[PDB]
């Protein structure tokens, strides 16, 4: 006897379509330079991506890369690790991926356009309100332990990103980085619990409310991120 | 005096546990027909239903191709049968098969039955259902098939002593002593058993 | 048969109009928690069901309520809802995929609901289809309706037309269907075709053995098939009328090829059939030549008679369908009272 | 010791040094040990003759009765031996075992008859 088919046909109108989203390293500095430097990396990262994926993710997110190591057993490397930042621009961006494996947080750094690393994989893509996750480290090691044998969460093939909207409890007040302070405006921590109402008003003390409403330090990206939309689509036809 | 608790919670622990994730019927009755060894046992077949297991399918895989599992049809004991040559069956009242079963091979079932004719008014419960001894009686052929129909003396000791007994009473009773033996129901190995009664993994 | 054929008051009975992708995914929540669901959610998502990929995905969770913590329910009205949406959506592969390994999905047409699927078989002019169906009725073991005469006259025209020498299989399949539509006990069409199902029966068992006979059959164990087939030649031309048809030729044929020249399950004391052949040969001689001194035309077609048989059948049909609107009016007073039972629990909540 | 389940058994206990059995018919437990602990002593057995060559044994049939009607299973040499005795029905593995000697004597017989 054979086995029979799953399907599955859900098909609200005006949910299936999303449309469009780009790399955050394809775009670069605020910096000045000649863009024919950008234009040539971003040719040559395209000329790397007709043969390699990254399948698109976020902070937040669970990835798992298999990479070609010289001295390893069987010479290669497998490593499941939750994303903490994307850092740099160019071929030698990169990303951060993080895990408590034997009460010990390990984390590592990866080129996503090094020949080294041979496949990557999305095991679970999500977001977080905060832009990076540094304060993983300072927080509890419940939160980083994944497992390695946890296999692909399947997403939808054209949805919205999901967000978990939650909150996460952490280490006594010894810290390396100050994260209560306004100079990162992060929402994932609970002050409630971490910290006092008094300290909480000593530390909003260095609030630099100005800065924000300022306009001449803010970047505009439309034309360019549409510059950048065209040379890819013209790398993929050709 | 110094009570101790970690020993009911891990009794109640492994009580939910167990009752809980179990072995299914079917998991742990089925069978590899060419090496004759059940898993999650290890265990091999007895000689004498080596071949039955070999050959012949189970309750639950006959009942699976009629609907409702055969609400009243025809299944015999095959062992009752070869034994006796008076017919025997199941008057299967209620049934529930395993959803995790594939083929939907494994289940309980049970009903009223028949020994050599002498039936009982209780729906109770089969005995050996999982072996792969069962034939299926269709719908014809069914009333011809399924149509039917003092004392012992003491031992020699026993009898001398009550003769002395009653002789030293003073009566003479020369009748020689006996008891009733058509009370005793001596019942044969093969009438069943209650499932519930013998327990499980 | 159109009339007898179509119904379109099923069709335009009791529509739920819910949205099959909520549906859908509701089942899905279900049967992912592995908690037991009732059949009004089924029952719904059949009856809204208009696309092909629909009852793709019915044939799916169909299997999954299989092997869902509930299987015995089995309501004929949902069958027929299953049957209705897929015969009109015209999927014969599914509809004969589902029907052979009804194990597998675990589908179970009633006497009106089979006679329209096989009189749908019969527009569309198809065969094997029929035949592999009629044979898993025989599995079925429900004959004992209007759709017996159906049965027969499929069974009457394809036992003819068939043209196969050797399949073992097969020959048992029609030795074993040919009996139950016969057991009505009407005439010499009748118990002359229990009798060519008694032949084949005993060659079947002669040829490879009695295991197969009852293994993956219903049947019965006495190996006299050949001596029952002789006791009911006798027993006729001892008794009304017996019009005979020339396939006691293939009786003869194969009785002779027969006497042309391990677990062992026969009894010790009781003689083996390869050692009962020569009596049995005997004897059939015998009946034989008495049938021949005794209805012996042996020329009246027997596909040609079952057109005689059109007339009681269009009799008959009226009686099914009464029965059939019978089902539909205590199926709609019986059913109301889920729905209900499906809004006490929002009541309780 | 309080063992589970179990029932009352009357059974033989050993005694006395190697090559000198000396069987004690007794009730006991089901569970208990061979020469464990009791509840009453019953009878005695000797396996081999006296003097007289006669083998010697007894039995306490009031107790015993008793016993039994309370309930207690025996064991399979109990029921052979009190068979033997003849406050018992015969055994039929005792019956079978001399038959199967007689079967054996008859053909040695017949052996040594047609050598001779
Ligand atoms: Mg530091
Ligand atoms: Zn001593």
């Amino acid at each position: 006897q054979p086995p029979p088919k799953p399907v599955i046909v859900d098909k609200h109108r005006p949910v299936e379509p999303e449309r469009r989203f780009l790399s955050p390293e394809f775009i670069p500095r605020r910096g000045r330079t000649d863009p024919l430097k950008f234009q040539i990396e971003r040719k040559d990262m395209l000329e790397r991506r007709k043969v390699l994926h990254i399948p698109e993710f976020y902070v937040g997110s669970i990835l798992r890369v298999t990479t070609a190591d010289p001295y390893a057993s069987g010479k290669i490397s497998q490593f499941l690790g939750i994303c903490i930042q994307r850092s740099g621009r160019g071929l030698g961006a990169t990303f951060i991926l993080r895990n408590v494996i034997e009460g010990q947080g390990v984390e590592i750094c990866f080129e996503l356009y090094n020949p080294r690393v041979q496949e990557i994989q999305v095991v679970k893509l999500e977001k977080r309100l905060d832009d990076s996750l540094l304060y993983l480290r300072d927080a509890l090691p419940e939160y980083s332990t994944f497992d390695v044998n946890m296999k692909p969460v399947v997403q939808e093939p054209n949805q919205k990103v999901p967000v978990n909207e939650l909150k996460v409890k952490m280490k006594p007040k010894p810290w390396s980085k100050r994260w209560e302070r306004p100079n990162f405006n992060i929402k994932g921590i609970r002050f409630d619990l971490c910290l006092t109402e008094q300290q909480m008003k000593e530390a909003q003390k260095w609030n630099q409310p100005w800065l924000e409403f300022d306009m001449m330090r803010e970047y505009d990206t439309s034309k360019i991120e549409a510059a950048i939309w065209k040379e890819i689509e013209a790398s993929k036809r050709s | 005096v110094r009570p101790r608790l970690i020993a009911e919670l891990a009794r109640r622990v492994r009580a939910l546990r167990e009752q809980l994730n179990r072995p299914r019927d079917s998991q742990l009755y089925a069978v590899d027909y060419e090496t004759l060894t059940r898993p999650f046992s290890g265990r091999r077949l007895p000689v004498r239903a080596w071949a039955d297991v070999r050959r012949e399918s189970r309750l639950l895989q006959l009942l699976g191709r009629l609907p409702l599992f055969g609400l009243g049809r025809l299944v015999t004991r095959k062992s009752w049968l070869w034994q006796h040559d008076e017919p025997c069956y199941w008057r299967l009242t209620r049934v529930r098969p395993d959803y995790t079963a594939q083929n939907l091979d494994h289940g309980k079932a049970w009903g009223i039955l028949t020994f050599k004719g002498k039936t009982e008014s209780e729906a109770r419960e089969i005995e050996h259902v999982m072996y792969h001894d069962w034939r299926l009686v269709p719908k014809h052929e069914e009333e011809a098939f399924t149509a039917f129909t003092a004392s012992v003396p003491y031992p020699p000791l026993l009898r001398a002593m009550i003769i002395a007994e009653r002789q030293k009473n003073g009566d003479t009773s020369t009748e020689e002593p006996m008891l009733n033996v058509q009370r005793i129901r001596m019942e044969p190995w093969d009438y069943p058993a209650k499932q519930e009664d013998k327990g499980r993994a | 048969s159109s009339a007898y054929v179509d119904s379109h008051k099923w069709e335009a009975r009791e529509k739920e109009h819910y949205c099959l992708a909520d549906l859908a995914s509701l089942m899905d929540k279900t049967f992912e928690r592995k908690l037991p669901v009732s059949s009004l959610t089924i029952s719904r998502l059949i009856d809204n069901i208009s696309s092909r990929e629909e009852i793709d995905h019915a044939e799916y969770y169909l299997y999954k309520f299989r092997h869902s913590p509930n299987c015995w329910y089995l309501r004929n009205w949902t069958i027929h809802t299953w049957i209705r949406q897929c015969l009109k959506y015209d999927a014969q592969d599914k509809a004969l995929y589902t029907l052979v390994n009804k194990v597998q999905y675990g589908i179970f047409p009633d006497n009106f609901t089979f006679n329209l699927l096989m009189d749908s078989f019969i527009k569309k002019e198809n065969y094997k289809d029929a035949l592999s169906v009629v044979f898993e009725v025989m599995m079925q073991e429900a004959f004992e309706v209007p759709s017996t005469q159906l049965l027969s006259l499929y069974v009457l025209f394809h036992c003819l037309a068939k043209k196969t020498d050797f399949s073992w299989e097969e020959e048992r399949n029609f030795g074993a269907s040919l009996l139950l539509p016969g057991l009505k006990q009407k005439n010499s069409v009748g118990f002359s075709s229990q009798l060519y199902g008694y032949a084949l029966l005993g060659k079947v068992e002669l040829q490879q053995g009695l295991r197969a006979v009852y293994h993956n059959m219903p049947l019965i164990w006495k190996p006299g098939y050949l001596d029952r087939a002789l006791q009911v030649m006798e027993k006729v031309a001892a008794s009304p009328e017996d019009i005979k048809l020339c396939r006691e030729a293939l009786d003869v044929l194969g009785a002779v090829l027969k006497a042309l020249t391990k677990l062992v399950e026969q009894l010790d004391i009781e003689e083996t059939e390869q050692s009962k052949l020569p009596q049995y040969l005997e004897r059939f001689k015998a009946l034989h030549s008495k049938l021949q001194a005794l209805k012996i035309e042996s020329e009246g077609l027997l596909s040609l008679t079952t057109q005689l048989v059109k007339e009681k059948l269009s009799t008959c049909e009226a009686e099914d369908i009464a029965t059939y609107e019978q089902n539909l009016q205590q199926w709609h007073l019986d059913l109301v009272q889920l729905i209900q039972r499906e809004q006490q629990q929002r009541e309780q909540a | 010791k309080a063992y589970r389940g179990g029932h009352l058994t009357i059974r033989l206990a050993l005694g006395g040094c190697t090559n000198r059995p000396f069987y004690r018919i007794v009730a006991a437990h089901n569970k208990c040990p061979r020469d464990g602990r009791f509840v009453e002593q019953l009878g005695s057995y000797d396996p081999l003759p006296n003097s007289h060559g006669e083998k010697l044994v007894a039995l306490n049939l009031d107790r015993i009765r008793h016993w039994i009607g309370c309930g207690a299973h025996l064991s399979k040499p109990m029921e052979k031996l009190l068979g033997l005795a003849g406050f018992f029905p015969l055994h039929p593995m005792m019956i079978t075992n001399a038959e199967r000697l007689r079967r054996k004597r008859a053909r040695e017989v017949l052996l040594a008859s047609q050598k001779t």
